Parts: C-alpha cells; structure tokens; sequence
C-alpha cells in the first residue's frame, strides 16, 4: 500500500547508508542481526514502509546498494549494519571508474544497470503501492553522479508516476577528492533537475563551517560529517512512519513544498547542534530552538536566509511537548519580520509534532525550508565552472570517453537561469 | 636570373582507397595555397594557409607538353646564343619528379614520346633547321649520365664507371663519357628508350619504377670542326628525398643507396643557402652531384629553370612545406 523501495550508490551514498541505517534502528529500536525489540505499537504497524516481511520478528530491508569498485562493497558489510539485509542485493561492478562522470554514465556505467534494474523490477511487483523514490549520492564525484543520475533515466521512463526525491551531496573546495570537479558537479545536476522532484541541498561547505566554527571540530573525518547528515535525514523521514496532526506522505510532501513548476533546492535546518554524546547543553526547551532554525548559521546548505525571501517552511517537531508553546514561537517571526517570510501562501505549514523522540535527544527540532538563498550555491559553482570552461581547460577528460563539447553549454546555461528564475522577488 | 615553376600532381587511385584528403589548391596563374590543419592546445582544430608566389605555378590537370611549353622551351633560344641552360626535378620520392623529366609511366614501359628530355631534342633540331641558325653548321651531340652510390656511371654505354675532375680554368668535366653524335629527332629517341631500360631502380608494388640515381642528359651544341663546345642543355632527374615512411622491407642494400640519396641532397640544400648570403665558400664539392651542378648556379651564360615537384595529399603536408621553402628560396638568387 505505502510501500518504498530504496537505491543509493557512489562512495558518499554508502558512507550515509550505513549511518542512515544506524540512527533508524535506534529511533525505531530495531534489532541490527535482523531482528526487532521494541515496545510501542507507533514503531511496529508502520513496519511495510522501508522493510520486507518474514517470520520470527525478521525481514529484509531492501535498499538497492551498488557502486563499482569493490573496495566500498566490501566496507558496508563488516559490522552489525552488514548482515541486516539480503545477500542478493550484492551488486557490484568490474573496474571501478576513477571519478569519471564519463565512465560512469556511457561507456561502463551504462552496461550493469541491467543488473540494478532487474533488482527494482523485482521490488515492484512484490509491493502494492509505490510510493518513492530515494536517493543518496554526491553531486560531483563517479560512479554515484554517474550510475546514480542514470538509474533515474531508467525508471522515471518505467515508473512515471512516482514522486522522486534525492538526497543530494555538493561538492565543496575545503574537502575535495579529485581536486576539479566543477565539470562533475554541473553534469550531475543538469539531468537530476530535468528528472526529479524533491532535493534536498546538502554541502560540505557549511558542513565543515559549523565544525571549524561551533562544534570546534577543525580537522575532521567524512564520518564525522557522515553524523550530521545522517541526523537530519531521520529527522526528514520521521513523517513517515511516526504519523500525527500533518499527516505528510512524501506526494502530500511534494504538492505541500514546490511552488513554482521546476524542483528547488531544499535548506533543511536542525535541533540544538552538537555532536555525538557532547555533555555542555541546556534543557531542548521549545522557545530556544525558534532562533536555531531561523539561525544565519545553523543551515545545512551554506546560504543567506537573511535575504532568501521564505517560500516553504515545513518543520517537524519531534519529542513529548508542549502544543501550545510551539503554536505561539512561530508567530513571533512572521509577526515581525516581514521580509523573511513573504506573501506567497496564505497558511503556510510551520510545524508537524512527533512525540517519538530521537535516540541521544528529548524534544529535538527538523526544519525543512526552501528559499532563494539557494542562490549562492548555484553563484558559487558556476563562478567555478565558467573559469574552468571559457579557457577549455581539463576539456580532454571527457572528450575521448564519448562525450559531446556543446552538452557543457547547456548544463552551464541551465544553472544561470536558476539564478535570474530566483530574482521573483 | 634563375626561373622557378612548381607542379602539383594528381591524385593516385590507391590514394583514394585510403582516403586521402588533398590540402594544395592552385587557384591561380602563379600562386599556391598550402592548406594546413592544426590543432590548438585545447584540442581546437583550425586550418593555416600558406601562400606562394612563383614564376609560374602548374594545376593537376596540366600535361607534360604544357609544363615543358613554360619550363625548357624559352631555353632552346639559348643555348644557340653560345650559352648554357639547365633544369632540375626536385621534391619528394613518389612526387611525379620522372614523370614529368623521364616521360609518362605506360605501366610496363616508358612511354619517351613525353618528357621533357625528347620534347627539347626535337625542338633543338626545329630551331637548328631556321635559316638564320642553319648557317652557323652546328653539330648536335648527346650523352646521357647516372649517378649512383655517389659515383657516376654511364648509361650509352654499359657499365662505365666514371671519374670528376677538372680543368684549369675551374670547369667540371666528366671523363671519359660516350658522346654519340645524333642525326635526328629518331636517333635521340633510341637513346632516351635504351637509356631509361638500363637504369637502376627498385622493384616493388607501390613504386614499381622508382628513382635510385640522379640522372643527368645532356645535349651538346658543337662546331663542325673545331671540337669545342658552343651549347650545353643539361637535364636534371633527381632522385629525392625519401624520409617520411620508408620502412617496408628495407634491408641493408635498400638503406645503403637509401642514406646516400638523402646526403646528396642535403648538399644540394646548403649550396643554394650558401649562394643566398654572401661571400661563403660554397660547399659545391661536398657531393658529387654538387660539383655537376656547379656551372648552374655561378654560369656566367647559365639559365636554369628548377621544377619542384609536389605531392597533393594530406600526409605529405609535412615534405610539401619543405620542399617549396627551397624553391622560394631559389627564386630569391641573384649570382652575378
Ligand atoms: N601529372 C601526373 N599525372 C598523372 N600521373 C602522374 C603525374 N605525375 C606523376 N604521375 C604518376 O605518379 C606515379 C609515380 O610517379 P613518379 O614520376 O615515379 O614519381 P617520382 O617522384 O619520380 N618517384 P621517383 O622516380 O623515385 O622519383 C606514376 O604512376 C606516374 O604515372
Ligand atoms: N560529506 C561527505 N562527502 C563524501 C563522502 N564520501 C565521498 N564524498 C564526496 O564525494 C566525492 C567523491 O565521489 P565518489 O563517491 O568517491 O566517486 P566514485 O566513488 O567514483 O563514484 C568527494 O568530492 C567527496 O567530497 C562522505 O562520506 N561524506
Ligand atoms: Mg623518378
């Protein structure tokens, strides 16, 4: 009926599948051998979302899992996280294309999604209802902005009719593999723009500010990062599962934040931002964490909400508290500033309360936003593209491994109206 | 006071089964495009074009008769003024360069009736036969050279090995060749056919009758008499430079003639710099075919004219800037 099957790929796509799976299984309470103990009937009649069905408390949870080199395959199933699910979702490449965006989409990343696509033809036919698509990658790296952007081609042309969002990862300068990827990063979203519906904007540059800057973490690892991503990506999906007074499905979620025709970028916000077990924070009251989703600084899209004039401010709260509070926060901001919020919707949503609350927080926050201030993150990759484009330079790369010269105009050409389609002011 | 002509040949039908793609246009009476393709760094490729000027330039379609009409035929009026008049045949192998000086390639034989060599042997005895020049009584006399291995043979006769010396009022003189004495335009021909039969060439598939040797004919305008020399026409069939691809089956007899064909015309490349700038000892006796080439440059009654031959296509773009350098090079003389 509510049925979800699930797909990520690349390096960045599995090193937050796993945390994605791990934060999960312990809001939930799941057992990671392949088991369940929990106690509340919340946690246990939702349990057809994600998850298969078989006896003695077991399942598999499907989530489509490939990439090709097979150094990451064999790094996602070493732990508790590894034996959780089906050992026929194994599915792996030859040689691993060395973060070419080329090999990855025509010549070697174009022959095994037959064995991908063979998976969801199989996943399709079990359930009833389908009703999504998720997709977890990085926006500038191989074979998960290449096979990942192509595996959306090859079903959105089988299954039109279901919403489709992606969990999207920019690139950033401060932490960089593969030095240049201007020409991964503006390839990679010209084709998921033209085949998607809901982004989620996801960058290491503000994900490394916050570290050098509030949590004090200067020289971090990308599993340190891997924690705050995989915090907020439960605290999207607990709408699904954990049901309440927005009862917000993931269509009801596309209908409810895209105003104009084409998909936007969304700037999700967060809760009291530590990190993983850090003593030194007060009670998570609700009036205090008002200021921290409208924060200049707790985004996790590096962006200028003071001057992005508010479209969509769905947040979702999670935790026992108070309904009144909650209701009253929220109009000390539209009430007073104008220019943040602006006249769009009349009765725009601004909260949906869970009462389930996270593991390792009591009454914690999601903001989920969406605004122009997702113009910086499209003045700051294009300003680094046309310096690597109107000199020609690393051209070569792509030109050999059957690629067309002109394909870069329009990807270029397709961002910089983004940004003139944003002065809706 | 040296006249230069250039001739580009057509294109071969193999040529065409490769896929050859022709980059030299003559679009005019004497001018010459060279169309280059060239790349940029960013893999952007363009075109150069090279023009030329000379004193006459030859289309693909011009037949021997043509190119002799404007190259050795001014020439005759020449050499019975007491003078002496050369012409070389100069470019790369497979250039065309005994097509146009040896005659038309007939498959299996030498077609003689073209060529430079018989239309001038027959234009001799025209012009001997007006009555302002009849009354000179001159007698034509022909011989006929080879050199190869750096040596000179002979061809009139068999296999006479051939010495270069000199005389003392510093002329170069071969001795002792065969000079026969010809009767007519019919006598001549049985020398140009029994000559071109013993000279030595390869035998292979693409250049069935390729050059090995830079032969020299040369016809002698002599007093009834007197056994001076009053006229000297001295042909000129190079052999040319070779060095693009050839490395088919070349064994150690291939590449022996095959090094000494290239030294000899390097030689002939520093001569005409030489005699560029001024004052330089001219390095005429460095090669063999220098130092019969020498009266063509420093004559003081010498008009030469120098046909530089050009293969068409694109992967002779290369030997095709080469070899017209020289030959602008050679227009740009004045000796004396
Ligand atoms: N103007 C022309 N028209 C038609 N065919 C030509 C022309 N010039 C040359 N050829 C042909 O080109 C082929 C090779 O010509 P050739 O005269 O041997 O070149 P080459 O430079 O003298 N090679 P080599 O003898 O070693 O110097 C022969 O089949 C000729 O008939
Ligand atoms: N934040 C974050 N970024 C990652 C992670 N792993 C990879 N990336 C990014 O992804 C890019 C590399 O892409 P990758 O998946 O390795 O390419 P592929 O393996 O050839 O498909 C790098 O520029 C990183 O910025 C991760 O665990 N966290
Ligand atoms: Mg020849």
């Amino acid at each position: 009926m509510r049925e979800i099957v699930h797909i990520q790929a690349g390096q960045c796509g599995n090193q937050i599948g796993a945390k994605f799976w791990e934060v999960i299984s312990d809001e939930h309470g799941i057992d990671p051998t392949g088991s369940y103990h929990g106690d509340s009937d919340l946690q246990l009649e939702r349990i057809n979302v994600y998850y298969n069905e078989a006896t003695g408390n077991k399942y598999v949870p499907r989530a489509i899992l490939v990439d090709l080199e097979p150094g990451t395959m064999d790094s996602v199933r070493s732990g508790p996280f590894g034996q959780i699910f089906r050992p026929d979702n194994f599915v792996f490449g030859q040689s691993g294309a060395g973060n070419n965006w080329a090999k990855g989409h025509y010549t070697e990343g174009a022959e095994l999604v037959d064995s991908v696509l063979d998976v969801v033809r199989k996943e399709s036919e079990s359930c009833d209802c389908l009703q999504g698509f998720q997709l977890t990658h990085s926006l500038g790296g191989g074979t998960g902005s290449g096979m990942g952007t192509l595996l959306i081609s090859k079903i959105r042309e089988e299954y039109p009719d279901r919403i489709m969002n992606t969990f999207s990862v920019m690139p950033s300068p401060k932490v960089s593999d593969t030095v240049v990827e201007p020409y991964n990063a503006t390839l990679s979203v010209h084709q998921l723009v033209e085949n998607t519906d809901e982004t989620y904007c996801i960058d290491n540059e503000a994900l490394y500010d916050i570290c050098f800057r509030t949590l004090k973490l200067t020289t971090p690892t990308y599993g340190d990062l891997n924690h705050l991503v995989s915090a907020t990506m439960s605290g999207v999906t607990t709408c699904l599962r954990f049901p309440g007074q927005l009862n917000a499905d993931l269509r009801k979620l596309a209908v409810n934040m895209v105003p104009f025709p084409r998909l936007h970028f969304f700037m999700p916000g967060f809760a009291p931002l530590t990190s993983r077990g850090s003593q030194q924070y007060r009670a998570l009251t609700v009036p205090e964490l008002t200021q921290q989703m409208f924060d200049s600084k707790n985004m996790m899209a590096a962006c200028d909400p003071r001057h992005g004039r508010y479209l969509t401010v769905a947040a979702i709260f999670r935790g026992r508290m108070s309904m009144k509070e909650v209701d009253e926060q929220m109009l000390n901001v539209q009430n007073k500033n104008s220019s943040y919020f602006v006249e769009w919707i009349p009765n725009n949503v601004k909260t949906a309360v869970c009462d389930i609350p996270p593991r390792g927080l009591k009454m914690s926050a999601t903001f989920i936003g969406n605004s122009t201030a997702i113009q910086e993150l499209f003045k700051r990759i294009s300003e680094q593209f046309t310096a690597m484009f109107r000199r020609k330079a690393f051209l070569h790369w792509y030109t050999g491994e059957g690629m067309d010269e002109m394909e870069f105009t329009e990807a270029e050409s397709n961002m910089n109206d983004l940004v003139s389609e944003y002065q809706q002011y | 006071s040296i006249t230069v002509c250039v001739r580009k040949r057509p294109i071969s039908r193999k040529e065409v089964n490769r896929k050859e793609i022709d980059v030299i246009s003559v679009p005019r009476k004497d001018m010459l495009i060279v169309h280059e393709p060239r790349s940029k760094v960013d893999l952007t490729k363009f075109l150069e074009n090279h023009k030329f000027r000379f004193d006459y330039a030859f289309n693909d379609t011009c037949d021997n008769a043509m190119v002799y009409k404007y190259t050795a035929k001014p020439l005759v009026k020449t050499i019975f003024e007491g003078g002496m008049a050369t012409c070389f045949a100069y470019g790369q192998t497979g250039s065309g360069k005994t097509h146009t000086m040896g005659g038309e390639f007939n498959g299996k034989v030498q077609d003689c009736k073209n060529g430079i060599y018989a239309m001038a042997a027959k234009d001799v005895f025209v012009t001997l036969n007006m009555p302002r020049y009849r009354a000179m009584n001159l007698v034509v006399s022909a011989s006929f050279f080879e050199i190869y291995s750096g040596k000179v043979f002979d061809l009139l006769s068999d296999k006479q090995k051939l010495r270069v010396l000199e005389d003392g009022k510093q002329q170069v003189q071969v001795v002792g060749l065969t000079e026969k004495v010809v009767d007519g335009v019919e006598e001549v021909l049985k020398l140009i056919q029994h000559g071109n039969a013993a000279r030595t060439s390869g035998q292979t598939s693409a250049n069935s009758n390729s050059s090995r040797s830079h032969a020299v004919f040369q016809i002698v305008l002599r007093p009834q008499g007197s056994t001076k020399i009053h006229g000297k026409f001295s042909f000129i069939d190079l052999a040319g430079n070779e060095r693009g691809v050839d490395t088919s089956s070349a064994d150690r007899q291939t590449r022996m003639e095959g090094a000494e064909i290239n030294k000899s015309l390097l030689a002939l490349k520093e001569c005409i710099r030489a005699l560029g700038k001024q004052s330089a000892h001219l390095p005429f006796r460095v090669s063999k075919l220098t130092q019969v080439l020498r009266d063509s440059f420093i004559g003081e009654k010498s008009k030469t004219c120098m046909i530089a031959m050009i293969s068409p296509g694109l992967s002779s773009c290369e030997h095709t800037l080469n070899t017209l350098r020289y030959a602008d090079r050679v227009k740009e003389l004045v000796v004396k």
